[PDB]
């Protein structure tokens, strides 16, 4: 396949920031309710 | 028989008024085959080529005969060596004398 | 000068000789497993058996007190 | 029962077990062998530069790839049925035992004779004596003439249950209206275990099943002892 | 009964920009809005049912 | 069209005929004849059949069919 | 403008967008069950502390996993998107019926979830067998919840079926034959056709069992001369057909990303291939007694069903030889797609294998109802159609979006969900070989070695799900457009280019006889 | 025939040919099938 | 730009639709000109100039192997790595502790009894127990 | 042209590599997980009657 | 209707950031909801 060059280019430090918001997004809920199971 | 089928395949090549189409049409279809070209095919194809005034299209087949032949490394040098009398003639550098087989 | 090598079929060449190598594979295969596992297994239970004294073994649970009932 | 580590079956305790090892011995070989062909194979059409684009005819190839998938098959299907029909050749059996299952227990019933019945209850983790296996001790074990070909019948009083002991090859659904037969012969003295084998709510992985194989003489003493 | 259909063909075929479920004037506007409220104001119901009876 | 039912003949309709081919195969063989019982709803003979004896049905197997005294 | 385009869609491409995002969010459901049942199972002892719970979470899986997350997005997402385009269509026969199938889901999910809210849930099995799934052992709301979802679920994906068979047969440029059509869609059109034929028959089935829970009715209830075993009948007739619609639209996947990744302006054998899928199609109606081998039925039907089993192997061998095949002399493209395709031929062919094992009724019956089972179809089906989603999605995205993905992220993403599905479910062969049963919370000691083993596989999949939205946001953060892709002439849904213009083939193609 | 100045061809290159190659075909010179050379020309 | 042919590096379609290099300066018609006459009147860089009109990379460039495998498998180890800290995360924060059978003295005291009651006597354990000598084979 | 992997290929190859190792070892040894593996050649048989 | 990349969508991609935001509430309310569902079961 070829593409245009990115029209708003993700940097290095973008895609930690995406990536680290993604990897949060799904630990920290999953992560409250099984710290707390005891309580329940 | 495989000298039938060579003997196509140079008839093809040969067509005085062949036209880049058809120059394209032959060698993109004959890659396609189980086999490396036999040195009779590329020499017509070189001299199809000389016809379209097309020096780049030359050197693309001979890397394309390199290419098919794949890890045969005797191949290649036998074809430059059957060919070597039309490279002299029609002034076509292989791949190799112009540098790019980097 | 180089003399002609073989310039067609190379695939099929090359798949044929493959396609052979791993037949041959899969027979020395069949006789490691058969011999490894399948015989191994058939040996076992045989050997086991063979003089096996099932009230004996049984004399040796009950005394060593593993029977509700004995 | 199943030690830490096991890769296989429980050892067989009766000869249709045995059977069976024999055959999955044979057919585990078949599955190798093709899971190894088929990952070569991709290996090989990966790790060459020769190219064959063109339109390829596909005749002479398809018998092969239909006759021989075709004879493997057949030779796992002609052992395999055999089995299948010595497990279910007319056998005499000398006793009859009905096992029932119920949320969450099974109940036992000798009743060629005596009314000889009894429950039988996991033994709680907090209450096994030293040694004793978790989730696997029962306190009323299913105590069984060793050597002896047993009738064994299966059914349930509440919902499906599945009446299940690995090491002799069993496995019978227990389903209320329904009387099911299976046949059991153990080899051997010994405890043989099991577990519950159809999902029949929160207590499934909580009534196992323990036999208790003992010379025909032991079982007599212990049917007399229970009047 | 006479056949009025032409009538008809030239009143769904009129160029108003009108989709097909509006086109036969203010009586499909009053009959889609009584279908779209009783369904959305059904499901918010359905909803606050759910609520209640996931609870003891 | 004709493709298509050429496609049924040789990729459902003849599979199916190899397959109860391979059944009938397997499942051939003798099975132990029953003892002969002179029944006298079986083995008719109102009228000698117009062959052989008289006795013989059209497709007599000896192995198989008894006469209305017994197996040959 | 936004509520007409998008609640009130007639467009095709429109509605497979719907599904794919529908599907994708059920994924995220789905897995997230799935980290709960492998929690509960990673040391021994309990971690719930309510078995019933456990229960509910297994069954929701299983339910969210297959009509929630695989169905939407092969036969919806996939399906809405490639089978117009791949024979020139302007749409679906059914533009807006179609529209109504999407629909359905949210309402069947939304059941799905009030079951697991009220009560206790759902606590059955996704087979939801009477008499547990009675209005004795399982009193109030949640089955009959269950049972719902699965009706208007049912009732989706029959007027899909409906949609998708109307659609091939009638709106293809008139002189193209049926063989002359994409293998996806000759996929698409054999999973519609065992839609049709075997979701009633599920129906039926659930319809009985809500009248035995709220009508006094005793179809599977043997006080009034009913039968449990009649509820499997009709569930498994369904429920085989129901295991190769899972698969299906993903072996035509499967072929084109082959085909394309492999340099081939077609697959191997097209003829062999289609013959292949409509006998899976075929057989698949007649094995369905193999879910029963343990409930008591007659030898000689024991003997007949391992038989017809078995024959399965032979059509689908001529697919796995043909992909084999297809890449045979290929100039071959390490795509990320080419990833996911050879991994799914692989792991495929485990999980196939292991289904011949279990055909055996013999061997089946010590490997019925334990992890050999699970194994076996977290293989062939759980990493089969997941493998074959991932490689038509990361395949296809360019094509939907507009914009590529990032290869080296994509090839990341693959190379992590390969060893966490393979720790995951590899093990679980010994524990089934060695008697653990499924559907248990806990288990004997001598399980925990390779239980520790599978649930720590369970959370490498995890990092893979969630590397994914990562790798989905980053290409559509960076709008990179495509321009150009690679053999159009052999592949007609690229070439109305990058997104395709809303409406397509206006002016149909020209084809000539 | 089309009513612009280019519409996609599929061509069945021989009778029976399951593979369709399709490509556009544009006002002007005539066009060639890159498979099996027919000759297509588009009639606005 | 989807509805016109385009060019391609492909080692299976060797001579593209296109060239590479659709308009040319003046020099570059020139040279186009000098290739219509004997090509040894052509220098060396002059033949490479006409490839490069024609084509964009050589055999040689587009058939280069990458080292992008180190980051493709290094970065897949560091996202295993990290799954590790998830389960150490887990077994300090969600797992209690396990049953007590799994004590070293149970444990004793329980292999005994499998040895006792010759759990697996063929092969599979007991069968791995010297009864004669009190010892593990 | 040197592109991401040229630079920083065998950095993260050998940084991911060592990372990962280290990590799983310490999971595996380190945190109390029972593995419960087989007294076969380990455990010394205790009486229990 | 709007044509072509980020438009053939329910949702923006104008922003990379708010696009964040929202993949962030979609994906992780779908992975977030059987946690808190066996919370609500557990707390009966
Ligand atoms: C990548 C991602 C990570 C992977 C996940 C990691 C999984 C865990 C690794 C397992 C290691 C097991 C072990 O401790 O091995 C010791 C074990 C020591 O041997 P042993 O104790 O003497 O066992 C001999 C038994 O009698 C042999 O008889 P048995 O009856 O005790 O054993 C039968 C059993 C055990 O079978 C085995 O021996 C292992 C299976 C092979 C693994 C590959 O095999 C099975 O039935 C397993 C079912 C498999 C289904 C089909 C799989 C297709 C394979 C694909 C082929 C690709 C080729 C490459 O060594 C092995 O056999 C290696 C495994
Ligand atoms: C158990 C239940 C089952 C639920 C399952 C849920 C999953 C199914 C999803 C199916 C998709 C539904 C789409 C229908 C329309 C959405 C309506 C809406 O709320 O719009 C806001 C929202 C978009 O926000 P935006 O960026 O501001 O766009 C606005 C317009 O650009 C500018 O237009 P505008 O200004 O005219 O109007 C926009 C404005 C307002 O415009 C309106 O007038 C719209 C009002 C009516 C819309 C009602 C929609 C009903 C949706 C039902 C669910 C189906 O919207 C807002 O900003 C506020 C509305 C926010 C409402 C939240 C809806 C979230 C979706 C459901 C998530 C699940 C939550 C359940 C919780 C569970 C707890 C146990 O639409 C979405 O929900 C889109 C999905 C969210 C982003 C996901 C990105 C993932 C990408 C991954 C790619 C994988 C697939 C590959 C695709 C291939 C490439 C082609
Ligand atoms: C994608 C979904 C899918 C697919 C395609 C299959 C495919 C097969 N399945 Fe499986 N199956 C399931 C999903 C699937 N299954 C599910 C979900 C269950 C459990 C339901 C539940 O209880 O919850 C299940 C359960 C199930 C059982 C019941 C086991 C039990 O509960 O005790 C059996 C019994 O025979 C079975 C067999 C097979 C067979 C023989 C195939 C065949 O179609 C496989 C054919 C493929 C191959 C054989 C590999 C490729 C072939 C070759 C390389 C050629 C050469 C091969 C040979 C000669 C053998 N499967
Ligand atoms: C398609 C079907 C499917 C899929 C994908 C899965 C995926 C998984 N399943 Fe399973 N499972 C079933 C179907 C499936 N499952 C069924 C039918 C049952 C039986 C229920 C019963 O007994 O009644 C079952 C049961 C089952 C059990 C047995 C429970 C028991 O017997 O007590 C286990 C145990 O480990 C398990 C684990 C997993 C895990 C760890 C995953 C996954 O975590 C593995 C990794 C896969 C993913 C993480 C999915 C990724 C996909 C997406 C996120 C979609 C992306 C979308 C786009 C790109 C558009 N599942
Ligand atoms: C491969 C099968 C094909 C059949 C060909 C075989 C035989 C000849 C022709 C058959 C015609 C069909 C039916 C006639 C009646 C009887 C024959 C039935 C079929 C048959 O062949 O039956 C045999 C007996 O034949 C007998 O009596 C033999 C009887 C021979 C004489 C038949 C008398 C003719 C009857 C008159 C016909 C009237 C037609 C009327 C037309 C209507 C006009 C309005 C069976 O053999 P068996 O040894 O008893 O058992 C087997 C034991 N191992
Ligand atoms: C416990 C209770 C649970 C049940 C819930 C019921 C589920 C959903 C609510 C149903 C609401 C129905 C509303 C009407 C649907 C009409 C569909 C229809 O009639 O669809 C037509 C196509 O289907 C055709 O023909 C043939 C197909 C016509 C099908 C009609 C509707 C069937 C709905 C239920 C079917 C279940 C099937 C039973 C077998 C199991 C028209 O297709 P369109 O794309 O519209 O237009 C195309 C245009 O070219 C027409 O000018
Ligand atoms: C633990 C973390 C470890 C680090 C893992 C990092 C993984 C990402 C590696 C970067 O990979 C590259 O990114 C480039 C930049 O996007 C891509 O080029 C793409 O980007 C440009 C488009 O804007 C063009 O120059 C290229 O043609 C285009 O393919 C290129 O394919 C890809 O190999
Ligand atoms: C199956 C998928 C799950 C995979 C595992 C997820 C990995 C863990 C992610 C982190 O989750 C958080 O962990 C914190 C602890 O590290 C918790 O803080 C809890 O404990 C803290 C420290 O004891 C307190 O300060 C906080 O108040 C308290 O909520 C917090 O709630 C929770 O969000
Ligand atoms: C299972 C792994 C791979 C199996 C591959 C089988 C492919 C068989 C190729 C047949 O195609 C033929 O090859 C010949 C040239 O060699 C040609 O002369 C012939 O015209 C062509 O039809
Ligand atoms: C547990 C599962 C493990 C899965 C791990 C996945 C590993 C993938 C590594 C990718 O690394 C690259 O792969 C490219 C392709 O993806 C190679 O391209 C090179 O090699 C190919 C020939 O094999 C050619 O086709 C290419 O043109 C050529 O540049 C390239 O050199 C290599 O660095
Ligand atoms: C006849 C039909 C279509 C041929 C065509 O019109 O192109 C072809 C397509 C697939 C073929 C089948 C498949 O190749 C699989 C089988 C291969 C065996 O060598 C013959 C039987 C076998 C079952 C084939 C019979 C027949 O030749 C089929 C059914
Ligand atoms: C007079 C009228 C003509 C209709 C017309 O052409 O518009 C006739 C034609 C056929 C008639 C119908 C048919 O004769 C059948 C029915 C006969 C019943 O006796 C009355 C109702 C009934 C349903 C009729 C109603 C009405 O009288 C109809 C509709
Ligand atoms: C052109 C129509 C193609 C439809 C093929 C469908 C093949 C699957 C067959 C299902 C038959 C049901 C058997 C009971
Ligand atoms: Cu009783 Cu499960
Ligand atoms: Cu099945
Ligand atoms: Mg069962
Ligand atoms: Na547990
Ligand atoms: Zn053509």
């Amino acid at each position: 396949i070829t593409a245009k060059p990115a029209k708003t280019p993700t940097s290095p430090k973008e895609q930690a920031i995406g990536l680290s918001v993604t990897f949060l997004s799904f630990l920290l809920p999953a992560g409250w309710v099984l710290y707390h199971l005891d309580n329940y | 028989t495989d000298e039938e089928f060579d003997a196509r395949w140079v008839t093809y090549f040969n067509k005085p008024d062949i036209d880049a189409w058809e120059l394209r049409k032959g060698m993109n279809t004959l890659v396609g085959y189980d086999l490396v070209p036999e040195p009779k095919i590329i020499d017509a194809a070189l001299r199809a080529c000389r016809r379209l005034n097309d020096f780049a299209s030359a050197v693309r087949i001979l890397e394309v005969v390199k290419d098919k032949a794949g890890p045969h490394k005797e191949i290649y040098p036998y074809v430059i060596q059957e060919l070597r009398p039309t490279l002299n003639e029609l002034g076509i550098s292989t791949p190799e004398e112009l540098g790019l087989d980097k | 000068a180089l003399a002609k090598p073989q310039m067609r079929g190379l695939l099929a060449r090359r798949l044929r000789f493959h396609i052979v190598g791993a037949f041959m594979v899969s027979l020395g295969f069949a006789t490691f497993y058969k011999f490894a596992v399948a015989e191994k297994r058939k040996k076992a239970y045989a050997d086991f058996y063979r003089n096996y004294d099932s009230m004996k073994d049984f004399e040796e649970m009950r005394k060593a007190g593993i029977f509700q009932s004995a | 029962m199943a030690y830490p580590m096991q890769l296989g079956f429980q050892d067989a305790t009766s000869p249709i077990m045995e059977e069976l090892l024999h055959f999955h011995d044979h057919t585990l070989m078949i599955v190798f062998l093709i899971s190894s062909l088929v990952l070569y194979i991709i290996s090989l059409m990966l790790t060459t530069k020769l190219t064959h684009t063109s339109t390829m005819d596909a005749q002479e190839v398809e018998t092969i790839w239909t006759i021989l998938p075709a004879i493997i098959l057949i030779l796992i299907a002609l052992p395999s049925l055999r089995i299948l029909y010595m497990m279910d050749e007319i056998n005499n059996p000398s006793l009859t035992v009905k096992t029932m299952g119920h949320q969450w227990y099974w109940s036992y019933e000798y009743t060629d004779y005596e009314d000889l019945s009894f429950d039988s209850y996991m033994i709680p983790t907090s209450e096994l004596k030293p040694g004793e296996l978790r989730l696997l001790e029962v306190d009323n074990r299913v105590v069984l003439p060793m050597e002896m070909t047993i009738r064994m019948l299966v059914s349930s009083e509440d919902v499906l249950h599945s009446w299940a002991v690995p090491s002799l090859g069993l496995k019978t659904d227990a389903i209320p209206g329904r009387l099911n037969q299976t046949t059991l012969m153990s080899s051997r003295p010994g405890l043989y275990y099991g577990q519950c084998s159809e999902i029949c709510g929160s207590n499934h992985s909580f009534m196992p099943i323990v036999l208790e194989l003992v010379p025909l003489k032991y079982f007599e003493k212990w049917s007399a002892s229970m009047l | 009964f006479e056949n009025r259909v032409a009538e008809k063909q030239k009143l769904f075929q009129e160029d108003n920009g009108l989709p097909v479920h509006l086109k036969g004037g203010a009586t499909d506007n009053i009959l889609y809005r009584v279908t779209m409220t009783l369904c959305l104001g059904g499901t918010l119901y359905s909803l606050y049912c759910l609520g209640w009876a996931s609870f003891p | 069209g004709a493709r298509t039912w050429r496609f049924l003949t040789f990729g459902l309709a003849l599979p199916s005929v190899a397959l109860c081919t391979l059944n009938s195969w397997l499942h051939s063989g003798h099975r132990e004849r029953p003892a002969f019982i002179p029944y006298h709803h079986l083995r008719i003979r109102t009228k000698p059949f117009s062959w052989g004896d008289g006795n013989h049905t059209f497709f007599h197997n000896p192995r198989v069919n008894p006469l209305p005294t017994g197996y040959e | 403008m936004f509520i007409n385009r998008w609640l009130f869609s007639t467009n095709h491409k429109d509605i497979g967008t719907l599904y794919l995002l529908f599907g994708a969010w059920a994924g995220m459901v789905g897995t997230a069950l799935s980290l709960l049942i492998r929690a509960e199972l990673g040391q021994p002892g309990t971690l719930l502390g309510d078995d019933q719970i456990y229960n509910v979470v297994v069954t929701a899986h299983a339910f969210v996993m297959i009509f929630f997350m695989v169905m939407p997005i092969m036969i919806g997402g996939f399906g809405n998107w490639l089978v117009p385009l791949m024979i020139g269509a302007p749409d679906m026969a059914f533009p807006r019926m179609n529209n109504m199938s999407f629909w359905l889901l949210p309402p069947s999910f939304l059941l799905l979830l009030a079951s697991s809210m009220v009560e206790a849930g759902a606590g059955t099995g996704w087979t939801v067998y009477p008499p547990l799934a009675g209005n004795l052992a399982h009193a109030g709301a949640s089955v009959d919840l269950t049972i719902f979802s699965l009706h208007l679920a049912g009732v989706s994906s029959i007027l899909g079926a409906i949609n998708f068979i109307t659609t091939i047969i009638n709106m293809k440029p008139p002189a193209m034959s049926q063989y002359q059509t994409p293998l996806f869609v000759w996929s698409v059109m054999i999973t519609a056709v065992l839609l049709l034929l075997s979701l009633p028959v599920l129906a039926a089935g659930i319809t009985m069992l809500l009248t035995d829970r709220n009508l006094n009715t005793t179809f599977f209830d043997p006080a009034g001369g009913g039968d449990p075993i009649l509820y499997q009948h009709l569930f498994w007739f369904f429920g085989h057909p129901e295991v190769y619609i899972l698969i299906l639209p993903g072996f035509g996947m499967i072929s084109h990303i082959v085909t394309y990744y492999s340099g081939k302006k077609e697959p191997f054998g097209y003829m062999g291939m289609v013959w292949a899928m409509m006998s899976i199609g075929f057989l698949g109606f007649i094995v369905w007694a193999h879910h029963m081998f343990t409930v008591g039925m007659d030898v000689d039907t024991r003997a007949y069903f391992t038989s017809a089993t078995m024959i399965i192997a032979i059509p689908t061998g001529v697919k796995v030889f043909s992909w084999l095949a297809t890449l045979h002399g290929g100039n071959i493209k390490w795509s990320p797609a080419m990833m996911w395709a050879l991994g799914f031929i692989f792991l495929f062919t485990v999980g196939g294998l292991t289904g011949i094992v279990l055909a055996n009724s013999s061997l089946d019956i010590v490997l019925h109802d334990t992890y050999y089972v699970v194994a076996h179809f977290h293989y062939v089906l759980s990493m089969g159609a997941v493998f074959a989603i991932m490689g038509g999605f990361v395949h296809w995205f360019p094509l939907f979006s507009g914009y590529t993905l990032n290869d080296t992220w994509a090839k990341i993403h693959f190379a992590i969900m390969f060893v966490g599905v393979n720790m995951t479910f590899f093990p679980q062969h010994f524990l089934g070989l060695s008697g653990m049963p499924r559907r248990y919370s806990d288990y004997p000691d001598a399980y925990t070695m390779w239980n520790t083993i599978s649930s720590m596989g369970s959370f490498i999949s995890l990092t893979a799900v969630m590397l994914m939205v990562f790798i989905i946001w980053e290409a559509f953060a960076s709008k990179r457009e495509v321009l150009t892709v690679d053999l159009t002439t052999t592949n007609l849904e690229w070439l109305n280019g990058c997104p395709p213009p809303y409406h397509t083939f206006e002016e149909p193609t020209y084809v000539n006889l | 025939p089309s009513i612009t100045n280019k519409r996609i061809v599929g061509c069945i290159c021989e009778e029976d040919n399951s593979t369709v190659i399709w490509f556009w075909l544009h006002k002007g010179e005539a066009q060639r099938c890159p498979s099996c050379g027919t000759h297509y020309k588009l009639v606005p | 730009d989807y509805a016109l042919p385009s060019y391609v590096d492909r080692r299976d379609y060797p001579l593209p639709d296109v060239a590479h290099v659709k308009n040319l300066s003046a020099s570059q018609k020139a040279l186009k000109e000098k290739e219509k006459a004997s090509w040894s009147s052509l220098s060396i860089d002059e033949k490479v100039e006409l490839y490069r009109l024609k084509f964009k990379e050589s055999f040689a460039e587009m058939n280069r192997s990458t080292n992008e495998w180190k980051t493709v498998v290094g970065a897949a180890m560091f996202f295993i790595g990290f799954t590790a800290l998830l389960l150490i995360w887990e077994k300090h924060y969600v797992y209690g502790p396990i049953p007590h059978t799994f004590e070293e003295e149970w444990v004793a005291k329980q292999t005994k009894r499998m040895l006792d009651m010759k759990v697996a006597p063929i092969q599979g354990f007991s069968a791995k127990w010297d009864y004669d000598k009190n010892e593990w084979k | 042209a040197p592109d991401f992997h040229d630079k920083y290929g065998n950095a993260v190859l050998a940084s991911g590599a060592t990372f990962c190792v280290a990590v799983w070892v310490y999971m595996a040894t380190q945190i109390g997980i029972e593995w419960n593996p087989s007294p076969v050649g380990r455990v010394t048989p205790k009486e229990w009657r | 209707y709007e044509e072509g990349p980020g438009k053939n969508i329910p949702f923006s991609v104008e922003n990379k950031w708010r696009l964040l935001a929202m993949m962030t509430l979609f994906f992780g309310s779908g992975f977030a909801a059987p946690f808190f569902i066996v919370r609500h079961q557990l707390l009966k």
